[PDB]
């Protein structure tokens, strides 16, 4: 038989979860139209020579329905918790809001912190809108220090505006998911 | 696969500004998504509900426990979709012109009322549906045989039964995104505002379905906590308050909110409860093996009438909530700390609001 795993991707709303599942699955950033929707979809993937069947569950739009949202979690096998590298407000929700939940509803499910939108850690605009609020983009240490703090299985950043280091996220979640 | 632009003539598109194209790209999604949904719902009906029903494996209440009103909704979407097919014919072009009226029609008004009721009954049953599948699978040669074989129909797309049931909740959830995008690329004032409202009503639908689901498992959770309760250590002889207390039956109340709290009742005596704010009382249990214990140490009772409650903020600890309980005897304070501010802020608010809801039922 084959090895099914369920990966859920939680995290604040505004930081690109759907797409990152699109980009991972089609394996190509869509230039034409980024869908608003992504369906429970089973992605074929191999890691470490094992053949895996990663079943991918978006949670986009469940951010505000706190008793809905949990329907996504049950029987999950790895979790991509994530946050926008240009939104340090998202970063601090991680220990405040998602880790507590995920560790409740999905207990002993390995987490994978993820700095999405990495490619705006150097944007002119982005620096300078955050700089109106005293804030600044997430430094890659900050990111790791969060993932070690929240008891994650690893950290990972990746480009929003393309395909970048998006495979490497899913290879790693797939590695985690394979452990017990 | 394919975007909207694949279907339109090169020349048609070149008559459209680059974001009217975008709106189209979305509206197209709204529509083709709806269909996919409707397809899944059908799988559920044809692949699963219908063949097991026929097979004989499940009884007619086990059937309903698993599948519940999958019909009512299947049909709801089926019809919501032909309503969309409709909207496509309207226009000679494949440029779906103004779509606002139609979004209010499907999502506001009496469409709202249909979707939210049918949804809530479907979506909320899931917990209880999944329990059944998981159970009746360990419990039955044939039922498990059956789900397995059914899962291998390529209509499934290699999703399992349990992976397909959560979907009604899923769609509902996306409606206010799609609308918000459509609305976002909608150049025209008077019709943008329509789309913006239709989105709003897809939210109100959500909260409803959310609040449906909360109630429905909160019922089943009191049924369980009440069963794993303990009042043996309850002092027959101290305060005649206490028949109401031995005989307390969580199960007759609506549970508004719950979770684990830390009772600082002294700097040398500080407890960790598991706390139920029910409809009319607040309850202060102690987890202990499985049994949750109803007890009252140095007396402060573990139950607190919300008619007497006043909350106050503890201006040092940012996680601590001064729950006064105002009586004719004294006024007994229950200083309570949470794990994260974010919790305290909701304890504060749900308590504060119950207090005044209850007191305003004179």
């Amino acid at each position: 038989a084959a090895i099914r795993k369920k990966l859920v991707i939680v995290g604040d709303g505004a930081c690109g979860k759907t797409c990152l599942l699109i980009v991972f699955s089609k394996d190509q950033f869509p230039e034409v139209y980024v869908p608003t929707v992504f369906e429970n979809y089973v992605a074929d993937i191999e890691v470490d020579g094992k053949q895996v069947e990663l079943a991918l569950w978006d949670t986009a739009g469940q951010e505000d329905y706190d008793r809905l949202r949990p329907l996504s979690y049950p029987d999950t096998d790895v979790i991509l918790m994530c946050f926008s590298i240009d939104s340090p407000d998202s970063l601090e929700n991680i220990p405040e809001k998602w880790t507590p939940e995920v560790k409740h509803f999905c207990p002993n499910v390995p987490i994978i912190l993820v700095g999405n939108k990495k490619d705006l850690r150097n944007d002119e605009h982005t620096r300078r809108e955050l700089a109106k609020m005293k804030q600044e983009p997430v430094k890659p240490e900050e990111g790791r220090d969060m993932a070690n703090r929240i008891g994650a299985f690893g950290y990972m950043e990746c480009s929003a505006k393309t395909k970048d280091g998006v495979r490497e996220v899913f290879e790693m979640a797939t590695r985690a998911a394979l452990q017990a | 696969p394919p975007n909207w632009q694949q279907l339109v003539s090169r020349e048609v598109l070149l008559g459209l500004k680059p974001c009217e194209i975008k709106r189209q790209e979305v509206i197209n999604e709204l529509f083709y998504t709806e269909r996919a949904h409707v397809r899944t719902l059908k799988v559920l009906d044809q692949v699963f509900y219908q063949r097991v029903s026929r097979e004989g494996i499940l009884s007619p209440s086990e059937l309903r426990k698993i599948f519940s009103n999958l019909e009512d909704i299947l049909q709801l979407h089926i019809g919501l979709n032909e309503q969309m097919k409709a909207v496509r014919k309207r226009n000679e072009t494949s440029v779906i012109d103004q779509i606002g009226e139609d979004l209010l029609t499907w999502f506001s008004g009496p469409g709202e009322e249909k979707l939210k009721h049918a949804a809530a009954t479907f979506c909320s049953n899931q917990p209880f549906a999944l329990e059944m599948i998981k159970s009746r699978q360990k419990k039955d040669s044939r039922f498990q045989t059956f789900v397995q074989d059914a899962e291998s129909n390529p209509l499934c797309r290699r999703l399992q039964l349990k992976d397909i049931i959560p979907t009604q909740m899923q769609r509902l959830t996306k409606y206010p995104l799609l609308l918000d995008n459509i609305a976002k690329y909608t150049e025209w004032p008077t019709e943008r505002e329509k789309v913006k409202k239709a989105a709003d009503h897809c939210r109100q639908i959500l909260n409803f379905v959310n609040q449906a689901v909360k109630e429905a498992e909160n019922k089943q959770r009191l049924e369980d906590y009440q069963r794993r309760l303990d009042t043996s250590s309850l002092k027959l002889s101290e305060y005649p308050n206490v028949e109401e207390l031995r005989n307390l039956d969580l199960t007759k109340r609506k549970m508004i909110h719950e979770g684990p709290l830390v009772w600082k009742v002294n700097r040398d005596k500080t407890i960790d409860l598991y706390t139920l704010l029910l409809e009319d009382i607040l309850v202060l249990l102690q987890k202990q093996d499985d049994r949750l214990v109803l007890r009252c140490h140095s007396t402060f009772s573990p139950v607190i009438k919300l008619s007497t409650v006043l909350v106050r903020q503890v201006a040092t600890d940012n996680k601590a909530l001064f729950v006064i309980s105002m009586s004719d005897n004294g006024a007994q304070i229950y200083e309570l700390v949470a794990q994260t501010v974010s919790e305290k802020t909701v304890w504060q608010d749900l308590i504060c609001r119950m207090a005044a809801s209850v007191k305003e039922q004179s």
